[PDB]
RNA sequence: AAUAAAAUAUUACUUUGGAUAGUUUAGUUUCCUGGGCGAUGAAGAACGCAAUGAAUUGCGAUAAGUGAUAGGAACAAUAAAAUGUGAAUAUCCAAAAUUUGAAUGCUUGAAAGUAUACUAAGGUAUAUAUGAUAUUCAAUAUCCA
RNA sequence: GGGAACGGGCUUGAUUGGAACGGCGGGGAAAGAAGACCCUGUUGAGCUUGACUCUAAUUUAUCAUGUGAAAUUUUCACUCAUUUCGUUAAAUGUUAAAAAAACAUUAAGGUUGAAACAGGCGAUUGAAAGAGAUAGACGGGGAGUUUGGCUGG
RNA sequence: UGAAACUGUCCUUAGUGCAGAUCUUGGUGGUAGUAGCAAAUACUAAGAAGAGGAAAAAAACAUCUUAGAACUGAAGAGGAGAAAGGUUCCUAAACAACAUUACUUGGAUUAGGGUGAAUCGAUCCUAAAUUACAGAUGGAAAUCCUUAAGAAAAGGAUUGAAAGGGAAUAAGAUUAAUAGUUCUUAAUCAAGAGAAUGGUAACAUAUCAUGAACUUUAAAAUGGAGUGUGAAAAUCUACGGAAGAGUUCUCUUUUCUUCUUAACAAAAGUAAAUUCCACUGAAAUGAAUCAAUCAGAGAAGUGGAAUUUAUUGGCUUUGUAAGAAAUUCAAUGAAUUGUGGUAUUUUUGCAGUCUUCAUAAAAAUUAAAGGGAAUCUUUUGCUCGUACUAAUAACCGCAACAGGUCUCCAAGAAGCAAAAUCUUUAGUUAAAUAGAAUAACGCAGGUAAGGGAAGUCGGCAACAUAGCUCUGUAAGUUAGCAAGAAAGAGUAGCUCUGGUGAUUAUCGAAUCAGAACUUUAAAGGUUAGGGGAAUCCGACUGUUUAAUAAAAACAUAGCAUUCUGAUAAAUCUAAAAGGUUCAUUACAGAAUGUGAUUUCUGCCCAGUGCUCUG
RNA sequence: GAUUCACGCAGUGUUAACGUGCAAAUUACUUGUCAUAUUUGAGUAUAGGGGCGAAAGACUCAUCGAACUAUCUAGUAGCUGG
C-alpha cells in the first residue's frame, strides 16, 4: 500500500536490497561454483508473501 | 543533501551541520530511503553561500 | 462461483509477521500467534510436530553467548 | 467542462470529505475542502436555538471575541430571554407566596 | 444430530441483545433516608422513546439531599405525565399519578406499576406498556401486602416496597395489526435475532426432533415432560391441556 | 507386371539421455568422556557491518573484526596500504556487545511511541510473585492509664 | 466355420500397387472412471426407534452436628453460617430533644451550630435451599455395537 | 573405445538374479509439423533508426515522427485514490531467454536516479468488540471477571477506525520522476517569552471592560422520503467588442477558439428564508403556501433585532492581484481581459410536510452561565507514510486469464429518460500472428413464392405487437382493482394563426390547440407491451440447493396451543461471587403447529403421550 | 414492503456457444429484477457431534450426510494385483 509502517518499510527495502546478483569478479575466485543467485525473485513472478 | 543516520532527528541534523561545517541552516527536510538512510535536505542561511560550502566539502 | 470468480475479493490480510519468531503467523483477530505461540510465554511446540521441531529450536541459530559457554 | 480529483489521500464522501470546485487561473478548476454545519445554542429549559451566537464549531469560539459568545444577560448564552423572564417570576412570586403562607399566616 | 437452535440461542454470539441506542436502567433511584421518612420532588424534564420497549421513558431530576448537585433519574413514563411536572417520591408523597409510594401507604383497589417485588431492588413487576396491578389487601400484622399481578397470580410482598401509581404509557401497542414481514422485521430493531422462524417438520431429522419423511408431520406427541434434556424439548412443555378452548 | 520415394533389417560414425565402471571433505550404527544455558538477560527472531557481495560465513555502531597470550612470513578474483619495530593463524582470556525476545515502567499490528527519579542530549532504575532486615502506617483486634 | 456361444490374427474361401489429401461418422464390443444399478464381505458411515449395553441434563430418598422450645417426629420460634440483592456500604435501632420547567455548594482555638449511644452497612432467605457422595426412576439429547444361514440372483 | 584399478579357486555372509504390480524415479517415441496461434469494428502512405522487405509479388514488414482513416463516447478503453502488489516508477546501454509470428518495443536483462509536510494522514478519542495485576474456578493446561469481589485503578485499567470525531495552507512555477510536502509570494494555528458602557426590548460594542473551588447547559452529535426555493459552477443564450484560425467560385456582416483568478481578510452597494422585539388590538374573521399552516398565553400592519446561505458577512465589489495565467504580435518586449437571462443540470444550504410496534452512536475537546475565592514584536513546532498500478497487462484466480474487486470528478446532439446511436476534451489504433483462395460441414447475423403449427413431447426457436394523443373498455371482485383490458382513429414537411407572463410599448418560457399547401400519406434509423377464454398450486412483496432442481419448496402477516412471577422459563459451560434472551418483567420471555381475507373446523380419552387440586 | 425504464445484479430459456474451454462454471441473445425483508466496503463476533442456515443436509478458503492438518499408523483386510 501507499500507507506502511516504519518496520514493514525497511523489509520491503531488504528484499529489494536482496534480488541482485553475484558480482563478476566474485564469479572469477579459484574453485567457485556460485554463479547466479537461486534465491531470485520478481514481482510478477512470485509474491515473496509479506 | 545529506545522508544521515535514521536515528537523528531534524534537531540534532541541524546542529550537527552547524558544528561540523560552521554554518546557519534555516531549513531541514528528511525522507528515509528504502534501504535505510535517511536523506536530508539542508537549506542554509541567505547569507552563507551554499556553493562554496560544497567545494569545501568536494563536491567540487 | 465457488471456484475462480469467489477469489476476486481476497485482499484483506489475516496473518502478519509476529515479533517473536518472524513468521507470518500472527492472527490479527485472534491476537495471537499461529507458529511461535506469542503472548504466551513458552514457545509452542507440539510431540506429534516433530519435523516442527526440528525446524525451530536450539541449534538452528546464531547461539551467539552458548556457544561460548560449552565451548568453556 | 474541466474535470477534478481529490486531492487528499481520502477517496469516499463522508461527511468530513466535502470539497467544492472553485475556478482558478487560466481556467482551471481546484478543490477546496468545505467544512461541516454546526448547530447552535439551545435554551436548557425550552430546547430553542438562542440567538445573538453564531453556529460554528466548538473550537472556533476559542477564536472568537469574548462577547460575540455570549449576550449581555442574566444567564446569558444558557437560556432564551423567555426562559429567564419566567425564572425571575417563579423566584420572586413563589418567595412573596412563602412569605403570607409561613410567617404569621 | 445437530445442536438445535435453541440451544444455540444460550450462547449468546448473534442472540445478543442489540442494545446500542437504548437509554439506560429504567427504575427507581436508590432507597435512602429521604425516601423513608421524607419526599423528594422530581421534575420530568422530557419523555422520551427507548428502542426495544413500549413504553416512553421520563428523564426525572431530582436534587441531590446529601450533597450541592443534581441527580437523574430514568423513570417509566405513567400513562398521563407531562414535561414539566412535579412528582414526589417517599413514605410520605400524596396519591397523585406518577407519585412513587411505599405499597403500604397505598389504600385497596388502587393501581400501581413498576412494583418493587423485594424492596430497594428498583423496579420489578408491571413495567410492560399498559400493564399495572392492583393492591388487594393489607396485613399490618406482619406488614406484608397483597397485590394481583398483570397475569392474574397474586403476590404477597413487604409492605415498605415502592411502586409507582397509575398505568405505563403505550397502551395499545399490541392491538394495531402487523401486515407485512417487513414490518415485523424492523420490530426487533433493538432486541435479539429470532424473528423468521422456520418451523421444525420442514427441517431435517439431524437438525430437530420434528424432523420429518416423505410427509411433513411429527410423528410422535408434542407434549413432553419439565425433565427433558435440552436438545429434545420442543413443543409444549408440562401440558396440561391441549386443543381449542370451549 | 514394375519402381524403391516411403517402410523394414544389420554394422560403423555422430547426435538426445545419463545407465554402467572408477571415486568420496557425506551419512548410518555402536561404544567412550562429559551432559559445562538464563534477570550478570538465555534459546529464538530481526536489522546492520567487507575496497569492490546477492546468498552463505564471521561479527555488533570498536562491525568478515579490537587488546593480550602463543605464532613465526603471508594474502590473492583484481587493485591498494601495512608488515621480522612482527603478516596470516589459534584462544575456556580482556574490552565491546544494535532492535527484540522469559522480556520485566507503560503501549505495541506491520507501532510511529512514552511517564517519573537519579546521574539540553546520553546512560541507569521503576513488571508480578516472593524471603530477610529497616522504616512509615492501619485496625479499640487483646489489654490498659 | 468352429471358439468363452458376436475374430484383425485361427481353418476354408473372396480378393490385395506403394505413399497419401479433404470429408465422414459403420467398426475398432473407440477414449474418459478399480460399475454409481445388483449381489457378496462376519467392511463402514448418516439417520430412526422401549433393538442390546450405557451416559450428560432432570428428579427422588439418606449422610454430611446453628441455637431455643413442643409435641411422637414434623412442628415451630430466633440468627449465626448460608442464599439473593442495594448503594457514594450516606441518618438502621433505642432514648432524648400535587397552584409555578427558578435558585439552593465553599456558614455567620475547636466544641456546639448539625444530640447521644449499640460492638449489626442496609435489607432478604434461613437451618431449609444449593454444590458433594451413595441409591432408585427417567433419559435417542448423546456414545458404542448388532441386525444368522441355505437359496435355479 | 576407455585410462587405474582388477581377477580365478575354497569356505563364510547377504539389502543376491525382474517383463508385468493404473508398480516408483528419470529419459524418450508414434500421434505430429497434426489440432491450434479466429471475442474486444482497423488500418494505410511518406520519412528516420536498424543486420533485419527481400522479390520471377516472397501480396504480410515490429518501433518512432507527420498525414489520412478510426475506436472508447464522457455511469469512458479519461483523470485520481482505499485494500492488495513492492521498485513494477524514470533514464541510459543492451535483446540470450519471456509476452502461442517477430520485435530496434516492454510491466522483460543490466546499471544508476527517484519518494522532502507545524497546516495532508498515522500519532489523539472512543464505537461494536478485546486484553492485563489482585480475586474466583480447575487434576491440569488454562478458564471466568473489566469494576464487580481489592488498603488496587478526583474516579475508574489496555487495545480497538489511514471511510466515524479532530487546532491550523492557498495560488503560480518547477523535475527525466516528488509535490496541499520543493521555490516565490501571500496566510493560518498551538505552546510560549516580552473590577465598563449603549439599546424600551429583542440585543450590540479591532482583547477590552478581573473572576477560584463547586454545579449545570450547549456544541462535537445523529434516520429516511418527497415538494418548494436561495446561491455557486457547468451547459445554453442576449447585447458589445478585441485577437487568431477554418470555408470561400457557389453563397456565408459567416463558423470556430480565448476573454481567468486561490487561501486568508475588508465592508461601497444589496438579497432569500426562519425566529424573536416594540406600538396597536382581529369577528363583517382575517393572514398566507405548490401543499399547508397560524392567531386574545395574541393575527395582519408599521418600525426593528438576530442567525443561516461551501472563509471573515450570502451575492456583486475590494486587498491578495496582475507583477500571475490565458490568447495574440515582434525580435527579451508589447496589446486587451463589459454587462445581462421570468432556460436546463449538478452541487450546496434552507423551509415547512409525510413516515416508523424502526426514533435513527460515544468520547477526546470547547464555550457559556450560576457562584463569589483572591487582590504589537519574537522563538519553537519532534517520529513515521509519501515513488508507481489501481486494472481487457502492475490486485486475487498457476498467466499479459472475455471471471472477480470499494470509491471521487463527468461536455454536445436527441429524447420523458445518466436509455440505444453519433461526436468534443483526454486516451488508444495494439491489445493469444498474417497472406492467398472464396469447396463441403459449421458458429454468428438475415431474407423468401403459395400454404400457415399440417413439424414437435411441447409454437422450442424465430416471427409478430411496441412511442405519444383522442375515443372507448367486459365478466369477475376483498369494491382497492381487473386496465396499458379488449377495440378504433390520428401522427410527415413547409407557410402561418391563437392561448398560457413580467415591467410601464419593450422583454422572455417552451408548451398546447388550430388552418391552408405539398409529398414517397409520415412513432418505428435506434429505443419500443403479442392478445384473449379457462383449469391446478402458492394468498401477496420476499428467500433458496456457489457448480444439472428457483418451484407448488422456505419465509411471511393472520389464527392457535404450551410453560413461566423473574432466586423464574429456556439454555451455554468441566467448574465458576460464570454466561445469553435480560439496559428485560406477562401488551413480556421462551417452545411449537397452520399459513392472507371469507366460510367452517364434525365425532372419539379405548391405546400411546402429557397433566392432576386425587 | 404500488407499476415500470436506466446504472448495476441475477441466472428463466435457447436444454445456443464452449466443453483437452476466455473460464476447474465462462460467453451471447432472451428473461427476471433493479432502495426500506434494498445493495455494498472496512472493523468486529460465532469453530468441528462445533458454528451458521427465510431450511437446499445448504455454507463453514475450488474440501462437507461432519473441514483442514499432524500423530497413533507401515490401522485391518477370509478380498484384488505383483
Amino acid at each position: 500500500t501507499g500507507h506502511k509502517g516504519f518496520s514493514y518499510k525497511l523489509k520491503l527495502g531488504k528484499k529489494i536490497h536482496q534480488n541482485r546478483g553475484v558480482p563478476q569478479w566474485f564469479r572469477m575466485k579459484t574453485g567457485n561454483t556460485i554463479n547466479y543467485n537461486f534465491k531470485r525473485r520478481h514481482w510478477n513472478r512470485r509474491k515473496m508473501g509479506m | 543533501v545529506f545522508l544521515c543516520e535514521q536515528k537523528a532527528n531534524k534537531t540534532m541534523i541541524k546542529k550537527a551541520v552547524e558544528k561540523r561545517y560552521g554554518v546557519k541552516v534555516i531549513k531541514v527536510n528528511t525522507l528515509v530511503r528504502l534501504d535505510g538512510l535517511k536523506k536530508a535536505f539542508v537549506r542554509l542561511a541567505p547569507d552563507v553561500e551554499a556553493m562554496e560550502v560544497a567545494t569545501k566539502i568536494g563536491l567540487f | 462461483t465457488k471456484g475462480t470468480s469467489c477469489r476476486g475479493t481476497r485482499h484483506n490480510k489475516t496473518h502478519i509477521l509476529c515479533k517473536r519468531c518472524g513468521k507470518r503467523s500472527w492472527h490479527l483477530q485472534k491476537q495471537r500467534c499461529a507458529s511461535c505461540g506469542y503472548p504466551d510465554a513458552k514457545m509452542r511446540q507440539y510431540a506429534w510436530g516433530y519435523k516442527a521441531l526440528r525446524r525451530r529450536t536450539q541449534g538452528t541459530g546464531r547461539m551467539r553467548h552458548l556457544k561460548i559457554a560449552l565451548k568453556r | 467542462a474541466v474535470r477534478v480529483t481529490y486531492v487528499r489521500k481520502h477517496s469516499y464522501n463522508t461527511k468530513s470529505n466535502g470539497i467544492r470546485i472553485v475556478k482558478t487561473a487560466g481556467g482551471n478548476m481546484t478543490v477546496q475542502h468545505r467544512q461541516k454545519i454546526s448547530n447552535g445554542v439551545r435554551c436548557g429549559d425550552c430546547g430553542c436555538v438562542l440567538a445573538g451566537i453564531r453556529h460554528i464549531r466548538p473550537h472556533q469560539y476559542g477564536w472568537l471575541g469574548k462577547s460575540k459568545r455570549t449576550v449581555t444577560r442574566a444567564y446569558g448564552g444558557v437560556k432564551c430571554h423567555k426562559c429567564v423572564q419566567k425564572k425571575i417570576l417563579r423566584a420572586f412570586l413563589i418567595n412573596e407566596h412563602n412569605l403570607i403562607k409561613l410567617a404569621a399566616a | 444430530g445437530r445442536r438445535t437452535l435453541s440451544q444455540r440461542k444460550g450462547r449468546g454470539s448473534i442472540f445478543k441483545s442489540r442494545s446500542h441506542h437504548k437509554l439506560g436502567v429504567a427504575q427507581h433511584r436508590a432507597i435512602d433516608f429521604f425516601e423513608r421518612h421524607s419526599t423528594v420532588r422530581g421534575l420530568v424534564k422530557s419523555i422520551e422513546h427507548d428502542p426495544g420497549r413500549g413504553a416512553p421513558l421520563a428523564r426525572v431530576v431530582f436534587r441531590n439531599p446529601r450533597q450541592y448537585g443534581l441527580d437523574k433519574e430514568l423513570f417509566i413514563c405513567a400513562e398521563g405525565l407531562y414535561s414539566g411536572q412535579y412528582i414526589y417520591c417517599g413514605s410520605k408523597a400524596s396519591l397523585h399519578i406518577g407519585n412513587v409510594l411505599p405499597i403500604g401507604q397505598c389504600p385497596e383497589g388502587t393501581v400501581v406499576c413498576n412494583v418493587e417485588s423485594k424492596p430497594g431492588d428498583r423496579g420489578i413487576i408491571a413495567r410492560a406498556s399498559g400493564n399495572y396491578a392492583t393492591v388487594i389487601s393489607h396485613n399490618a400484622d406482619n406488614e406484608t401486602t397483597r397485590i394481583r399481578l398483570p397475569s392474574g397470580a397474586k403476590k404477597t410482598l413487604k409492605s415498605n416496597c415502592r411502586a409507582m401509581v397509575g398505568i405505563i404509557a403505550g397502551g395499545g401497542r399490541t392491538e394495531k395489526p402487523i401486515l407485512k414481514a417487513g414490518v415485523a422485521y424492523r420490530m426487533y430493531k433493538a432486541k435479539r435475532t429470532t424473528w423468521p422462524r422456520v418451523r421444525g417438520v420442514a427441517m431435517n431429522p439431524v437438525d430437530h426432533p420434528h424432523g420429518g419423511g416423505n410427509h411433513q408431520h411429527v410423528g410422535h406427541p408434542t407434549t413432553l415432560k419439565r425433565s427433558s434434556p435440552p436438545g429434545q424439548k420442543a413443543g409444549k412443555v408440562a401440558a396440561r391441556r391441549t386443543g381449542l378452548i370451549r
